[PDB]
């Protein structure tokens, strides 16, 4: 129990932090990855002067603060502001003292060696956690779907990745990163919806375009004769009621937004798209392992939640793969937390105890120890 | 047993370890299941039979008549009351006393639950709502809801809840899993409830712990359960070896002899670390349990790659002799145990159909409802596919507790002045005044008896306790030896 | 029964080990003759750290290990790695304890005296077998075809040999060795098939060229007007379906690969070919024994299995031999195990008991005893 209860799992994202206790089924804490700094001197009624704001209080009060994102494209870019988000996570969100909890953290696919050593330096030397561990994100997603070999298409708020994993070892030279994700996708909907003849003028109009994207957006299979369908004008249309009455209608654009993930050309991107990239990762891997990867395309991440994403991907890679092959696109329902759940499982596991980096290992080996 | 300040009784405290869940569902040919079942069907309290909706013929309950049904030396009828009456004294509510019974019959019924293959499908479909009905009612459930959950287990892979279909073989097995699960829990509860009554307000200054557990037994077939027990014993042993080392060393200090020696426990630390330490057996065991697609075989390899050749107490089996297969031997104080790793992963996961548990959790039978609470409160933690059950307070290992409990125990054992008792079994044949040799010999090694003799003989074999020394030999210089023994229990012998 | 059941027969090859119990009709165990050594530290899920891998686990996991072949061209070149393959054979493959089983082993044609003494030293001193015996491979092949005088063309994975045998004694000075066999032959097909406009790019493409060679390759008689036939393009072509759909076609090259065994010039070899070598062995033998050898050309080995090998050889040596001679090319169906079967027969035999070298002979005479 000492640490059975006690292991923490913190998944640091570009848009959201997911956090909680190893053992739980889902994150106890989910909140924006921002750190707000007040543009002016003054106070809220009853509070003192605050130097900084994190998560939702930074989002809610955004009009008087300069908002900053510590993680650009999955990589920690500002370490002063990240130690601020961690502090908030332990002390306010989970309300635990960190110096008696083992902490499993996550990093990104080709996270620079030096960063994995730096967050270890900050975990052990400024938070004084007993022990910690850094798992790679795609690797926890795979594992949370039971398996050990497969290829994960991972897509969240600032990055998309393909991480081919074989008997647990993520394959460095076959990993692909595509910098277009849910953030890019909300801003494109924004324009095709103002372009539908609308105005997201106040900040209460801006924010909810993102809630339109999440609730009403679709990834149609045969996106071709779906536009064609749009035109005959079926009961395909969908009206959403705004903060007030102002019933906005979205028929068609509803799927023009996730067609951006297959066609980056919709947004002036010259890069290849999700399905081709799944494939290219795969023809960059060893030959003998390619049947395995093809029958185990595990999807994880908030942006892979658009319904019919899996069917489109299913047919997208069948028709690029040699017919002798078995294609299989696994997309679980909890996928917006796969990464986290894979960490919860792993860290609560009976056999993981012997991989925890302890302060004994650290004080004796330097940050190098956990770096592997 | 918590004694008071004066020295008069004040409280008690029970704790249970490793219950034979399998009896509930199985039984060897010359054996039988728990008594209760046979007690109840004895018919001393006929209401019970009608109340539970059963018969008096055990051959109607597969789960409990696979072996034997009657034992000449036991009067199921008398016991039933003993039992009955005990419940009462124990302060249980009639209702609870009713849950217990009703709940103990449901379990019988489960084993009667039958299923059939849906046509053209490989799915399981209920083969009738005769029994389910009873099981359902007895548990404060709904027949249907129950049979669905059972047949169409509605899971939660990803961030949702995905309805999964099961096979005939899968159901029969899940049922059995609940049957066992339920029985267990209940048993645990009863204990707690007992403990609850056994709780008084009066002050407590000290206690006397009475530990009853099994000893290191070696079988041609050693599975998971054996490891757990052996491990317990190898610990207990070290516990002694030390107490003795401590103890011994006092004499040589009291007398003034000049003897230096290392803790006798130390000899065993090797084996213990290999099991309980971080990259040790259990861990590798409890980690793999987190891998959604691991195999016993998988686990096995992990076991080797990491301990084989690098660890001395670790060895690859000797497949032949009286043994049944190969996986890994360990070098315990008592000897080499050949362990078979097959089922471990599972056994260790305690897989239970959560849909059903759901139903329990909202039963009309409070008690049943209760027993499940702790499962219902950790689900938060393992919301999506993959991951860690512990996040919400759910067990991650079959072994994760065992250890926790075994620690809480060995700790309680320390703040204690250990007093040892070794029970022996003369002859397999049940004959007074007789003894098979090698049979007793065995016990002696695994007992600790032969190890205590060893440590004794290191050396100065025979060691006389002072009073035991006075009495028997005073007579030798009668005047001067008696004076010595009487004048100072120790100084005397001197 | 003591040893009637109990005699083991282990045939050590350059590519495969064949093993089993004297008495059986075919090898109980057949597996690659490799020993893999992991290039990196780490584990498979559920296993421990493994220092070494042998046979198929070395082949399957080849991407993380450095593979090594103990037997180069039929001769044991690394004795540390061979004792590893033997260990695997007894304990894992046949699952027997060696210290209660007599072991018949095989060696190659002009196997150095010192080796036959060394494997005896390792059999008796590190495996502690009761008794053992080393038979010469061509000699077991002949005998398994009933006879005692003949000439064996033996061809497996790393070597080809011609071993003229007379009333059981293999004739040292007439034996010929040609270092081009099935291994060389798979790599040549590889190139004539990439040269047909293809790519065996991943390791799942590499391995199966060998399964193409085995299933579809032929030795045509009149290889001359078979190329000519290829051109008119008959229904001579043959398409194989790869691990996936990718139906590859092989018409012609199908026989260009075993024409390498008659023409080593196809592969930059200046040595003579199989049929000429059969013959030269024969005009190196005594005169009076040459009619015997000619009517008893026994073929054994995996690479002599190409259909129509016997007809081509039949006509190849008739037309080099004096017309007064009877030619006869025996090629049995079980020939990929002739060697082994000849050992199974011999070692289960009623009269062989008195040639077993026992630990009594050894502890008393030194390795010299079995060396003969």
């Amino acid at each position: 129990d000492e640490d059975e209860t006690t292991a923490l799992v913190c998944d640091n994202g570009s848009g959201l932090v997911k956090a909680g206790f190893a053992g739980d089924d889902a994150p106890r804490a989910v909140f924006p990855s921002i750190v707000g700094r007040p543009r002016h001197q003054g106070v809220m009624v009853g509070m003192g002067q605050k130097d900084s704001y994190v998560g939702d209080e930074a989002q809610s009060k955004r009009g008087i603060l300069t908002l900053k994102y510590p993680i650009e494209h999955g990589i920690i870019t500002n370490w002063d502001d990240m130690e601020k988000i961690w502090h908030h996570t332990f002390y306010n969100e989970l309300r635990v003292a960190p110096e008696e909890h083992p902490t499993l953290l996550t990093e990104a696919p080709l996270n620079p060696k030096a960063n994995r050593e730096k967050m270890t330096q900050i975990m052990f030397e400024t938070f004084n956690v007993p022990a910690m561990y850094v798992a790679i994100q795609a690797v926890l997603s795979l594992y949370a779907s039971g398996r050990t070999t497969g290829i994960v298409l991972d897509s969240g708020d600032g990055v998309t990745h393909n991480v081919p994993i074989y008997e647990g070892y993520a394959l460095p030279h076959a990993i692909m990163r595509l910098d277009l994700a849910g953030r890019d996708l909300t801003d494109y909907l924004m324009k095709i919806l103002t372009e539908r003849g609308y105005s997201f003028v106040t900040t209460a109009e801006r924010e909810i375009v993102r809630d339109i994207k999440e609730k009403l957006c679709y990834v149609a299979l045969d996106f071709e004769n779906e536009m064609a369908t749009a035109a005959s004008s079926s009961s395909l249309e969908k009206s959403y009621e705004l903060p007030d009455g102002q019933v906005i209608t979205i028929g068609n654009e509803r799927f023009r937004c996730p067609e951006t993930l297959f066609q980056p050309s919709f947004i002036g991107m010259e890069s290849a798209g999700i399905h081709e990239t799944t494939y290219n990762s795969i023809m960059k891997c060893d030959i003998d392992i390619r049947k395995d990867l093809y029958a185990n395309n595990v999807m994880s991440g908030g942006t892979t939640m658009y319904p019919g994403i899996a069917d489109r991907m299913q047919k997208e890679i069948t028709a690029l793969a040699p017919s002798t092959m078995k294609i299989k696109i696994i997309a679980p329902p909890e996928r917006k937390y796969s990464v986290w759940i894979g960490g919860s499982i792993l860290a609560s596991l009976s056999t993981f105890q012997q991989m925890w980096i302890t302060k004994q290992e650290y004080d004796e080996a330097g940050p190098s120890i956990v770096h592997r | 047993i918590h004694f008071g300040a004066t020295g008069k009784l004040a409280s008690a405290d029970i704790e249970t370890y490793l219950l034979e869940k399998s009896r509930v569902t199985f039984q060897l040919p010359a054996e039988r299941s728990y008594h209760i079942f046979y007690q109840i069907m004895s018919n001393k309290k006929p209401e019970l039979i009608d109340m539970l909706l059963i018969t008096t013929n055990p051959y109607d309950y597969h789960y409990v008549s696979e072996g034997e049904i009657t034992v000449p030396s036991i009067d199921d009828q008398e016991e039933l009351m003993a039992t009955d009456s005990a419940i009462d004294i124990l302060g249980f509510s009639a209702d609870e006393k009713t849950a217990i019974y009703k709940l103990t019959g449901a379990v019988m019924h489960y084993g009667n639950l039958k299923f059939k293959q849906k046509q053209r499908e490989e799915q399981a479909e209920p083969d009738g709502t005769e029994v389910a009905d009873k099981a359902a009612y007895l548990m404060g459930l709904n027949s249907a809801e129950l049979l669905k959950a059972l047949c169409y287990p509605r899971v939660g892979v990803g961030n949702e809840a995905v309805t999964k279909g099961e096979t005939v073989s899968e159901v029969h097995n899940s049922v059995g899993a609940l049957a066992k699960a339920v029985y267990e829990k209940m048993f645990l509860w009863m204990v707690i409830r007992i403990n609850q009554q056994l709780d008084t307000k009066q002050p407590r200054q000290y206690f006397i712990g009475v530990l009853d557990i099994a000893g290191f037994e070696i079988f041609d077939f050693n599975s998971f359960e054996q490891l757990c027990i052996n491990f317990t014993n190898e610990k207990l042993q070290q516990f002694f070896n030390h107490h003795m080392f401590v103890l011994e060393q006092e004499e040589y200090k009291k007398e003034g002899i000049e003897w230096e020696f290392i803790d006798f426990g130390m000899d065993l630390a090797a084996c213990i670390e290999l099991i309980e330490k971080p990259m040790g057996i259990f861990s590798i065991l409890e980690e793999e349990c987190m891998f959604p697609k691991a195999t016993d075989t998988s686990f096995k390899n992990k076991l080797y790659d990491e301990h084989l050749g690098k660890s001395n107490n670790f060895q690859k089996p000797k497949p032949a002799k009286g043994k049944a297969e190969a996986h890994f031997s360990l070098v315990h104080y008592a000897g080499t145990v050949d362990y078979n790793i097959s089922g471990w992963l599972e056994k260790n996961k305690d897989p239970l159909n959560e849909t059903v548990i759901g139903l329990y959790q909202k039963s009309s039978v409070k008690t049943l409802a209760l027993l499940f609470a702790t499962y219902g409160g950790e689900a938060e933690g393992g919301g999506g596919k993959k991951g860690g059950k512990k996040k919400g307070s759910s067990f991650q290992t079959v072994s994760a507790l065992f250890r926790e409990n075994l620690n809480k125990l060995m700790a309680n054992l320390r703040s204690t002045h250990p007093h040892f008792v070794r029970c022996i079994i003369p002859n397999e044949t049940k004959t007074p005044g007789a003894m098979e040799h090698e049979l007793v010999l065995h016990q002696l090694r695994c007992n600790g008896v032969l190890e205590g003799i060893r440590i004794c003989r290191k050396g100065f074999p025979s060691r006389v306790l002072y009073a035991d020394f006075k009495q028997r030999y005073r007579v030798l210089n009668a005047s001067a030896i008696p004076e010595g023994q009487f004048m100072d229990s120790k100084k005397a012998s001197e």
